[PDB]
C-alpha cells in the first residue's frame, strides 16, 4: 500500500473511479435540472434552510442555489453563468448538452476508446455541426414581427408563459422603441438593460411599462411638489452631495484672538447654500443628487417649489441624464474660476410625477429629449412571484438584444437539435473506424435535449420524438424539394408542427455559445484522470 | 446536504399545506368571525379578525403556507379590507382545482386555463357596479365597521372616518398625513376627531410654566433646526493665548443664542415648534416675547402641523420668511389627566386629521383603530374608485353561476379547469352560512337558482337566517376591493401551481 | 417575561385527541397515502414494490393484500381498510385490490360530499343504500353462462385472469399447472390438499406437476434404502420405529448374569419380530412420521424395504391422502384395510438435491397433488406460489355452488356499474341523491386505473368506455396490448362475480367505518 502522498485529507482517485465519479457528479447538477426546459418544464423551490423559500425556473440561478460540491458539478455551474453572459437564456439547456456529452464520452473509454480519440471525435463533429447552422439559421435574418416571436419563446417553460403573447410586447417594445445607444461608432441594445421594478400586490396582466425611467426614491422633504408635469422640465441630475459642508481634512481650525469662531461657523454653511442656489438659478424644476440633500439645504430647494431627492441611485442619474440631454455633473467647478452651472447642464423631459403602488410610491420621469426610456413596473401577487416574473424577464430581454445584435435567427424547439442528430451521422461518418463511434455518440448526444422535451410530459413521448427524426432526416437521403424537412416539436400539442410557422424561434447565437462551450467543459474533464485533492488547513488544535 | 420532495408526490405536499392556512382563518368572516387571541413574541399579545394582522403575528415553516400569509398583507395594503377573504378564496381555490392535476394533463394546461377565468370573472365582477356620490359614503363606510368590535357603534365610527378622509384633501389621500393617538378610558363616544394635531407635548416652555398655556390665533414657526449654540461643523479648536479671551468667549456662546431667537421673533412669532429641544438661555430670551415654544415634536408629526397651521417648515432662521408663520386657532394643553397634553387645531382648508380614540385598556383601543382603520381605508378605496359591488357574497355567487355558464359550453380537454374556479368562488359565501348555521349547504342552491333568473345582486345575510338580497340588505363591498381579492386570489395560486419541486438548502454561492 | 396558554382539562401522561372533521380531512389523506401504492400493483400491466421485513427478509408482490401484511403501519384509520384487504385474502383468495382501490376512493370522493356540507350520518345512510343497490344490480349483470365445472376446459378459462392479473405474461403457462394439479382430485373439495413445492434451477417454464406430493429429504436407513421400486404398497404410521418405550417413567434393571447376558438379546429379538411381522404384509414402504429406531433398522433395510423420515405432523396427512393407506399409532398390528398402494417411490434430483417423490399413478390416483416450480429467484418463485393461490381460491369458490357464475371483469362492469349505480341516485329525492352520485364516480378507479398503468392517454380511455356502455355484454374494456378501447368479450377475459361482491361490500364497509368514527383517542408507545 502506498506508501504514496499524502494523508490524511489528502488523497487521490485513479482513472476508472475518477472518470465515474466526474460522470456521476455532472448528471448530478445536471439531472436535477433536466425537468426545467420546455414548456411542459416546471419551476422549483430552494429553501434558504431558515424557512426562506425562493421559486425559480431558471436553470443558472436554480445551480447557484444548490451550492456546487465538488468540482466537476461546480464546473458545470460556472459552464451555466456562462452561457447568460453570451445569450442570456438556455442555461437550463447548455448544462444538459455538456453532461450528456460527458455521459457518452465516458461510455465509450468504458469501452476501451480512449479519450484522445474522442476528444477529437466532438473536436470535429463539433465543427462540422456549425458547419450545418449555416444552413438552418441563415434563412432566418429577412423572417418587428419575429422579434416579438424571439420575445415569447423566451416566456414558455417559464412562469409568464400564461401571459406570454402579452408581456412579449413589454419586452420588445421598451428596448427596440427607448433603449439605443452608440459607443466608438457602434449601435447596440443595453447589455446593461432598463430599470425594471416590482409592485406588490395588484392584477398580472396589468404590469404598467413606463415611457420613462422609473427612479425608485421618495421626496426629500414632505413639503415639497409631488409632481411638476405638463412640458419642457428643468431636470437636474447633480452628483454633488449639496447637503452640508466640513473643514477639507489636514486643514485644522485653530482661532484667535477673536471671538472670529461664529464668523465662519455660518460661513461653512453659506458656502453649501451658495453653491445650492447658483444650481437652482438655471432651472431646478426637479433636482437628482446621489450624495443627498440636508435638511437646511432642503428649505431652500423646498420654498421654490423644486422637487428634490435626497441620495438617488448613481447607476440611474445617469441612464436618466442620458435620456433628457442633461449632464449628470460631479463637481461644481468648470474651469477656472467657476461656480458653477449653466442652463445647458439641465435635462429636458416632460412629466416628473411621484405615483403611488400598494403602500409605497416611486418618482417616474415620463417623455424626454432623447427618446429613449423604458421602465417596467411588474405586478402580481407575493414577492415570491413578481421576483421570479422578472426573472423570465432579464431572460427574455437578452435574447432579443443578442438576436437584434445578430441578423441570423435560429428554428429553436428541438429542431435544430434534431436536424444534427441525423446529419450528422448520416452525412459526418466519412472517417469510420473508430472515431465514428465517437462522432455517433456526440449526435447522440444532442437528442437528449429533444427527449427531456417531451419526457416533460407525464404521457408516452417516446414515440412523439421518434417521428421527428424521420422527418428531420427527410432534408436529405435516403434510399427542387419542396423541402420536407425544417419542423419541429410542438410539446404543447403532441405530433410534429413547422417551428418557422409559428412564433418559436431562438437567437443564432445561443445555439452555436451554448454548443461550443458545452465541448470545452465535457473535454476538460475527459483529459481527467486523476484527482490529487489535499486537506486543507486544520485548526492548531495542539496538545500544548 | 439535503434531500428534496419532487413530482406529485410533492406537488400535493404544496397544496395540502396552502388549504392548511385558510382552515385557521373560517372563523373570521364578517357576520360572527370571533376575535382570535394570539399571543405573541417578543411580550405582544392581540386579538381580532385582521387576517393581515391574525396572520401577521402568525409564523409558517412551510413554503407554499409562506406564500399565502404573504397574500395577506399583499392585498390589504392594495384595497385593505379583503384581509380575511382573500386567504379563504386563494386556499378553497386549488382544493376544488387539485382533483384535475392528475386526472388532468398537466399543471400548465392549468395555467392558461385559469386565465381564461380571472378574465371572464373579473368581467363578471364588473356587471355588479354601483356609483358612489362621493353624507353616502357613510352607507359603504358602515360595512367596513360592522365586522369587528365597531358594530355596537356602528354610526360613531362612519362618521369619524369619512371626515378624517375628508379632511385630506387631494385626489389621493395620503393616511401618512392623518395621525391617531389613541387616549385611554372614557366612553367609545367620547372619541373626538380634532381638527389639528394632538401632542403628549406637556407644558412647552421646559424652563419655567410661564409660556401660555392656549393662545387665540397663534401665528406658529416650525423649525427643524436646532436652537442651541452652533457647535462649529468643521472639526475647529481654541486657543486662548490672550489673558481675558475666555470670558470674552463665554459671551460669543450667549451671544449667537440671542441672535438665534433675535432673528425668529422677526416673524412676530408667538408659538414655535422645534423638532429638536432649545437651550435654557435661548428659552428666555424669546420668552419675554411672550411666545410659546415646544421642543421634541417628531419628525413626521411637525409635517402634519405643516398643513395644520399652514406655514412652512424652514432652518437656518436668517433667512426667515412671512411665508413661514402660520394661522391656527388656538393651543390649549388640557391635562388627561395625571398626564399632560398639548392640543393645536383650527386653521382653514387643513389636510391634517388627528382622530383620537377612547374605550378600555390600550388593547381594546388598540383593536378598534385596527378596525377602523380598515374603515377609513374602505372609504378611499371607494373615493378614488368611485364604484361598488354587490356585497353579501353575492358578487361571488355571480361570478360563480357566470363562468359555470361558461363550463359546458367550452370544447377541450382543458375545460375542467374553468369549472374548478368556479366551484371555489360559491364557497365565499359558503362559510357566511355555515358561520351562522346550520346550516350553510341547503341555502346554497338557493341563490344558484335566483342568480340564474334573480337578477345579478341577491346574496346571503349575516344576520343571520338564510338568504337575502344584499341591494336591499345594504352591504356594498367597493369593487376595487372583490376585484383584486379575486385576482391576489387566483395568480398565487397559479404561481404555486407552476411549482413541481422543493429543495431544502441554499448557497448562496 | 411571559406568556403561555394553559392546558385546558389535563389527563394522564399523554393522549391525543382528534376533532372529527379536521380528523376526517386528515385521516382521509393518510388512507390516501397507501392507495397511490396500492393502485400502480393492481392490475396485470402495473407493478410490484420490494419490502424489507423487519427482520431484514426481502420480498416482492403485486397482491395488495400482502403488501400491506408486510408493512407496519400506525394510522388507526388506515389500520381499517388494511385489517380490510387483509380479512379479504383469508375469506376470499382474489380481489384484495378492489377493496382497497374502492376503499380509499369512496372516502377521497365522499371528501367532497363532506365539505359541500353534507354530514358523516348522511354520507354513510347514502353510501349504504348504494351497497344494496350494487350488490343486487351485479346479481343481475352477470350475463355471462356460469359454466358447469368439468376437466380443464371451464376451470383453464376462469383461473387464467385470476392469474394473469399480477403474474402478466405467463399467465398461459402459469394457470395450466394450476388446473392441472386441480384435476387430480376426483370431485365438497378441499382447497388446502394442493400444497406447492418450489426448487431453484432453470426457467419457470420448467415446472412441472405430479400426482402426489414431494419430499425434499432423503430416505432414512442410509445405504440400506431402495430409494427406487414399482408399484409398492405402502403402510405409513405415526408411533416411533424404535423399540416400545416408556411414554411414562421407565427404564431397564438387570439382577443376575443371565439377566444381563440375554437383556441384549431380548431387545434383538422384538426388533426383528416387529419389522419381519410388518414386512411379510407385503408391505414394501414404511412411511415413518414420528421418531425411528437404529436399533431395530436394522431389520427393514435388509429385506429391500424403503423408509421415508418423520415429516412434519401435519404434512403426513396430505401424504396419507396420496398413498390410500392410513396413519396408525402403536407400531405392529397391521391392517389391510388400512393399506395403501403408491404408484412410484423413486429419488430424483433436481437442482442436485436429494429429493423423494410420489409421481404419477397408475393406477390409485392421488387426493393431493404438488406443484414443482423451477425458477431462478427466491423472491419471484414465491410470488409465483402467491399467484397460484390466489388461483387455488378461484377454483375453491367454483367448486361451491353457485358461485360457478362468470361476470364481465377487465373492467367491463366495473364502468358499466358507473351509470347503473348513477341512476339509482339519479331517481331518488332527498340530500342522498349526491351521496350516491359519488359512489358511482367512485367506481372510476378500475377504469382509470388499468388506463394509467399502460401510459394510455387517461382523457380518452374514460370517455371510450361511456361511449361504449353497448350493453352487448359488454363487451366493453380496455386491454394495455392494443388501440384505443378494448372488447373483454373477445379476449375471454371475465372476472368471477362472487369475488367482486364480496370486494364491493368490504370496501362499503369498510370505508363506512372510516366514515363513521368521529374522534380518534390514541395512547402512546
Ligand atoms: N384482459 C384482461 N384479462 C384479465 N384481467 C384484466 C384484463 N384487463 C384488465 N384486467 C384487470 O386485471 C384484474 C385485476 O387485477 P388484480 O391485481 O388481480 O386485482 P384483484 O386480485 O384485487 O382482483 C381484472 O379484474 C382487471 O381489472
Ligand atoms: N414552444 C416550444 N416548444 C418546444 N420547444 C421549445 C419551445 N419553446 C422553446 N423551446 C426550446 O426548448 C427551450 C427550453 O427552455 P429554456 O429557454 O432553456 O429555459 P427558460 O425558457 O426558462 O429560460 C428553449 O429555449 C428552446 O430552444
Ligand atoms: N354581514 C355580511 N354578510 C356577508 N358579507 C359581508 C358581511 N359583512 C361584510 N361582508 C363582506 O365580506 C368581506 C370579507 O371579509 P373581510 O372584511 O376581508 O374580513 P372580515 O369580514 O372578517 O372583517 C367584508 O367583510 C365585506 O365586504
Ligand atoms: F433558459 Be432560461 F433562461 F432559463
Ligand atoms: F376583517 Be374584517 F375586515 F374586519
Ligand atoms: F389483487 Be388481487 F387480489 F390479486
Amino acid at each position: 500500500s502506498r506508501s504514496d502522498t499524502l494523508f490524511l485529507g489528502g488523497e487521490k482517485i485513479s482513472g476508472d473511479d475518477i472518470r465515474n465519479q466526474n460522470v456521476l457528479a455532472t448528471m448530478a447538477v445536471a439531472n436535477v435540472v433536466k425537468s426545467s426546459l420546455g414548456p411542459v418544464g416546471l419551476d422549483k423551490m430552494l429553501v434558504d434552510d431558515i424557512g426562506d423559500f425562493t421559486v425559480t425556473n431558471d436553470g443558472a440561478t436554480i445551480l447557484s442555489l444548490l451550492d456546487v460540491q465538488h468540482p466537476a458539478g461546480k464546473i458545470l455551474v460556472e459552464l451555466a453563468q456562462q452561457q447568460d453572459r453570451e445569450i442570456g437564456d438556455g442555461t437550463t439547456s447548455v448544462v444538459i448538452i455538456a453532461s450528456e456529452l460527458l455521459k457518452r464520452a465516458n461510455e465509450l473509454v468504458k469501452n476501451k476508446i480512449h479519450p484522445t480519440t474522442i476528444i477529437t471525435g466532438f473536436r470535429v463533429a463539433l465543427r462540422e455541426a456549425i458547419r450545418f447552422i449555416n444552413e438552418v439559421l441563415s434563412t432566418s435574418v429577412d423572417t418587428k414581427e419575429t422579434l416579438i416571436n424571439i420575445a415569447k419563446t423566451s416566456m414558455s417553460s417559464k412562469i409568464i408563459g400564461a401571459d406570454s403573447d402579452f408581456f412579449s410586447n413589454m419586452v420588445v417594445d421598451a428596448l427596440l422603441a427607448v433603449k439605443t445607444q452608440n459607443s466608438k461608432g457602434e449601435i447596440k441594445y443595453p447589455v446593461k438593460a432598463v430599470n425594471v421594478l416590482k409592485a406588490h400586490g395588484k392584477s398580472a396582466t396589468e404590469s404598467l411599462l413606463v415611457p420613462g425611467y422609473a427612479l425608485n426614491c421618495t421626496v426629500a422633504s414632505q413639503a415639497m411638489p409631488k409632481r411638476i408635469a405638463g412640458g419642457n422640465v428643468k431636470i437636474a441630475c447633480l452628483d454633488l452631495n449639496l447637503q452640508k459642508a466640513r473643514m477639507a481634512m489636514g486643514v485644522q481650525i485653530n482661532i484667535d484672538d477673536p471671538e472670529q469662531l461664529e464668523q465662519i461657523r455660518k460661513r461653512e454653511a453659506g458656502i453649501v447654500l451658495e453653491r445650492v442656489k447658483k444650481i437652482i438659478d438655471a432651472g431646478a424644476q426637479v433636482v437628482l443628487t446621489t450624495k443627498g440633500i440636508d435638511d437646511l439645504c432642503l428649505k431652500e430647494f423646498v420654498e421654490a417649489k423644486i422637487m428634490g431627492v435626497r441620495r438617488c441611485k448613481k447607476e440611474d442619474l445617469r441612464r436618466i441624464a442620458r435620456a433628457t440631454g442633461a449632464t449628470l455633473v460631479s463637481s461644481m467647478s468648470n474651469l477656472e474660476g467657476e461656480e458653477t452651472f449653466e442652463s445647458s447642464y439641465l435635462g429636458l423631459c416632460d412629466e416628473v410625477v411621484q405615483a403611488k403602488f400598494s403602500d409605497d410610491e416611486c418618482i417616474l420621469i415620463k417623455g424626454t429629449s432623447k427618446h429613449s426610456s423604458s421602465s417596467i413596473i411588474l405586478r402580481g401577487a407575493n414577492d415570491y412571484s413578481l421576483d421570479e416574473m422578472e426573472r423570465s424577464l432579464h431572460d427574455s430581454l437578452s435574447v432579443v438584444k443578442r438576436t437584434l445584435e445578430s441578423g441570423n435567427v435560429v428554428p429553436g424547439g428541438g429542431c435544430v437539435e434534431a436536424a444534427l442528430n441525423i446529419y450528422l451521422d448520416n452525412f459526418a461518418t466519412t472517417v469510420g473506424s473508430r472515431e465514428q463511434l465517437a462522432i455517433a455518440e456526440f449526435a447522440a448526444a444532442l437528442l437528449i435535449i429533444p427527449k427531456t422535451l417531451a419526457v416533460n410530459a407525464a404521457k408516452d413521448s417516446s414515440e412523439l420524438v421518434a417521428k421527428l427524426r424521420s422527418y428531420h432526416a427527410a432534408s436529405q437521403m435516403a434510399k427542387k424539394r419542396r423541402s420536407y424537412r425544417n419542423y419541429g416539436l410542438d410539446l404543447i400539442r403532441g405530433k410534429i408542427v413547422d417551428e418557422i410557422h409559428a412564433g418559436v424561434l431562438e437567437p443564432t447565437i445561443s445555439k452555436v455559445k451554448s454548443l461550443k462551450s458545452a465541448l470545452e467543459a465535457c473535454v476538460a474533464i475527459l483529459r481527467i484522470d486523476t484527482m490529487i485533492t489535499v486537506d486543507p488547513e486544520p485548526p492548531k488544535e495542539d496538545p500544548h | 446536504g439535503t434531500d428534496a420532495s419532487q413530482g406529485k408526490g410533492q406537488i400535493i405536499s404544496n397544496i395540502n399545506a396552502c388549504v392548511a392556512v385558510q382552515e385557521a382563518l373560517k372563523p373570521t368572516l364578517g357576520p360572527l368571525g370571533s376575535d382570535i387571541l394570539i399571543v405573541t413574541s417578543n411580550q405582544k399579545t392581540t386579538i381580532s379578525n385582521d387576517g393581515a394582522t391574525i396572520l401577521k403575528l402568525l409564523d409558517v415553516v412551510h413554503p407554499a403556507a409562506k406564500t399565502l400569509v404573504d397574500i395577506s398583507r399583499a392585498q390589504d395594503a392594495e384595497v385593505g379590507d379583503g384581509t380575511t377573504s382573500v386567504t379563504i378564496l386563494a386556499g378553497e381555490l386549488m382544493k376544488e382545482a387539485k382533483p384535475f392535476l392528475e386526472e388532468g394533463i398537466s399543471s400548465h394546461l392549468i395555467m392558461k386555463g385559469y386565465r381564461k377565468a380571472v378574465s371572464l370573472a373579473v368581467e363578471k365582477i364588473n356587471e355588479l357596479a354601483v356609483d358612489i356620490t362621493s353624507e353616502l359614503l357613510e352607507r359603504c363606510a358602515r360595512t367596513a365597521m360592522s365586522s369587528k368590535l365597531i358594530h355596537n357603534n356602528a354610526d360613531f365610527f362612519v362618521k369619524m372616518c369619512v371626515d378624517a378622509v375628508l379632511s385630506l384633501d387631494r385626489n389621493d389621500l395620503d393616511d401618512k398625513l392623518i395621525g391617531i393617538k389613541k387616549i385611554p378610558g372614557g366612553a367609545m363616544e367620547e372619541s373626538l376627531f380634532i381638527n389639528g394635531v394632538a401632542f403628549k407635548k406637556t407644558f412647552s416652555y421646559a424652563g419655567f410654566e410661564q409660556q401660555p398655556k392656549k393662545f387665540n390665533n397663534p401665528k406658529i414657526l416650525s423649525l427643524n433646526v436646532e436652537l442651541e449654540l452652533k457647535a462649529e461643523k468643521d472639526n475647529a479648536e481654541v486657543r486662548v493665548e490672550h489673558v481675558e479671551d475666555y470670558q470674552a468667549i463665554v459671551d460669543a456662546e450667549w451671544q449667537l443664542i440671542f441672535e438665534k431667537l433675535r432673528q425668529v421673533e422677526e416673524t412676530g412669532a408667538n408659538i414655535v415648534l422645534s423638532k429638536l429641544p432649545i437651550g435654557d438661555l435661548a428659552t428666555q430670551f424669546f420668552a419675554d416675547r411672550n411666545i410659546f415654544c415646544a421642543g421634541r415634536v417628531s419628525a413626521d408629526d411637525m409635517n402634519r402641523v405643516i398643513q395644520a397651521v399652514g406655514g412652512s417648515i424652514q432652518s437656518t432662521t436668517s433667512d426667515i420668511k412671512p411665508e413661514h408663520l402660520g394661522t391656527c386657532a388656538l393651543f390649549e394643553e388640557m391635562q388627561i389627566g395625571s398626564e399632560r397634553y398639548n392640543l393645536f387645531q383650527g386653521c382653514p382648508q387643513a389636510k391634517t386629521c388627528t382622530l383620537l380614540l377612547r374605550g378600555g385598556a390600550e388593547q381594546v383601543i388598540a383593536e378598534v383603530e385596527r378596525s377602523l382603520h380598515d374603515a377609513i381605508m374602505i372609504v378611499k378605496r371607494a373615493l378614488q374608485n368611485k364604484l361598488i359591488v354587490a356585497g353579501g357574497g353575492a358578487t361571488e355567487m355571480e361570478v360563480s353561476k357566470c363562468l359555470r355558464d361558461y363550463s359546458k359550453t367550452i370544447a377541450g380537454k382543458q375545460q375542467m379547469i374553468i369549472n374548478a374556479f368556479a366551484k371555489a368562488l360559491e364557497v365565499i359565501p359558503r362559510q357566511l352560512c355555515e358561520n351562522a348555521g346550520f346550516d350553510a349547504i341547503e341555502i346554497l342552491n338557493k341563490l344558484r337558482l335566483a342568480h340564474s333568473k334573480g337578477e345579478k345582486w341577491y346574496g346571503v345575510v349575516f344576520e343571520t337566517e338564510n338568504i337575502g338580497d344584499n341591494f336591499a340588505k345594504f352591504v356594498w363591498e367597493p369593487a376595487l376591493v372583490k376585484i383584486n381579492a379575486l385576482n391576489s386570489a387566483t395568480e398565487a395560486t397559479n404561481l404555486i401551481l407552476s411549482v413541481d419541486e422543493t429543495i431544502t438548502n441554499k448557497g448562496s454561492e | 417575561l411571559p406568556q403561555n396558554p394553559n392546558a385546558g382539562l389535563f389527563k394522564q401522561g399523554y393522549n391525543s385527541y382528534s376533532n372529527a372533521d379536521g380528523q376526517i380531512i386528515k385521516s382521509i389523506a393518510a388512507i390516501r397515502e397507501l392507495h397511490q401504492m396500492c393502485l400502480t400493483s393492481m392490475g396485470p400491466c402495473g407493478r410490484n414494490k420490494i419490502i424489507v421485513n423487519h427482520l431484514g427478509k426481502i420480498i416482492i408482490t403485486n397482491d395488495a393484500a400482502t403488501m400491506l401484511r408486510e408493512l407496519d403501519i400506525v394510522h388507526p384509520a388506515v389500520k381499517v381498510l388494511v385489517m380490510a384487504t387483509e380479512q379479504q385474502k383469508i375469506d376470499m383468495g382474489d380481489g384484495t385490490n378492489l377493496v382497497m382501490i374502492l376503499a380509499g376512493e369512496l372516502l377521497n370522493v365522499s371528501e367532497k360530499l363532506i365539505s359541500m356540507g353534507l354530514s358523516a350520518v348522511e354520507i354513510i345512510q347514502g353510501y349504504n343504500m348504494a351497497r344494496k343497490f350494487t350488490l343486487k344490480e351485479l346479481d343481475e349483470m352477470v350475463v355471462g353462462e356460469i359454466t358447469d365445472k368439468n376437466d380443464k376446459n371451464e376451470l383453464l378459462k376462469m383461473i387464467k385472469p385470476v392469474i394473469s392479473s399480477k403474474k402478466y405474461g405467463s399467465e398461459d403457462i402459469l394457470s395450466e399447472l394450476v388446473s392441472e394439479a386441480v384435476s387430480h382430485v376426483l370431485p365438497y373439495f378441499n382447497v388446502d390438499s394442493i400444497r406447492v413445492v418450489k426448487i431453484m434451477g432453470g426457467s419457470l417454464s420448467n415446472s412441472t406437476v405430479i400426482k402426489g406430493m414431494v419430499f425434499n429429504r432423503e430416505p432414512e436407513g442410509h445405504v440400506k434404502s431402495l430409494s427406487e421400486d414399482k408399484k409398492h404398497k405402502v403402510a405409513v404410521f405415526t408411533c416411533p420405529l424404535d423399540i416400545a418405550n416408556t411414554e411414562t417413567k421407565g427404564t431397564v434393571l438387570l439382577h443376575n448374569a443371565q439377566e444381563m447376558l440375554d437383556f441384549s438379546k431380548g431387545e434383538e429379538k422384538q426388533i426383528d419380530a416387529m419389522m419381519k411381522e410388518i414386512a411379510d404384509m407385503g408391505v414394501e414402504c414404511i412411511v415413518a412420521g414420528a421418531g425411528v429406531g437404529e436399533l431395530a433398522l436394522h431389520y427393514l433395510n435388509r429385506y429391500g424395504i424403503l423408509v421415508l423420515k418423520v415429516p412434519s405432523k401435519f404434512e403426513l396427512r396430505r401424504l396419507c391422502r396420496v398413498c390410500g393407506a392410513t396413519p396408525l399409532p402403536r407400531l405392529g398390528a397391521p391392517t389391510p384395510e388400512e393399506l395403501g398402494l403408491v404408484e412410484t417411490v423413486k429419488t430424483m434430483e433436481i437442482g442436485g438435491d436429494r429429493v423423494t417423490v410420489f409421481k404419477q399413478e397408475q393406477g390409485e390416483i392421488s387426493r393431493t397433488s404438488t406443484i414443482i416450480l423451477r425458477g431462478a429467484t427466491q423472491n419471484n418463485l414465491d410470488d409465483i406460489e402467491r399467484a397460484i393461490d390466489d388461483g387455488v381460491a378461484a377454483v375453491k369458490g367454483l367448486m361451491k355452488p353457485s358461485g360457478g357464475k362468470l361476470l364481465p371483469g377487465a373492467g367491463a362492469t366495473e364502468i358499466e356499474l358507473i351509470s347503473r349505480i348513477t341512476k339509482y341516485g339519479e331517481r331518488t329525492p332527498g340530500l342522498l341523491q349526491l351521496a350516491i352520485k359519488q359512489f358511482a364516480v367512485a367506481f372510476e378507479v378500475v377504469p382509470r386505473t388499468l388506463a394509467e398503468t399502460a401510459g394510455l392517454d387517461v382523457n380518452e380511455v374514460l370517455p371510450n368506455l361511456y361511449a361504449a356502455h353497448n350493453v352487448t355484454e359488454p363487451g366493453a374494456v380496455k386491454t394495455d396490448h392494443l388501440y384505443k378501447g378494448v372488447d373483454i368479450d373477445g379476449e375471454s377475459d371475465e372476472g368471477v362475480k362472487d369475488i367482486r361482491e364480496e370486494n364491493i361490500y368490504d370496501m362499503l364497509a369498510t370505508k363506512k367505518f372510516a366514515i363513521n368514527v368521529a374522534t380518534e383517542a390514541a395512547t402512546t408507545v
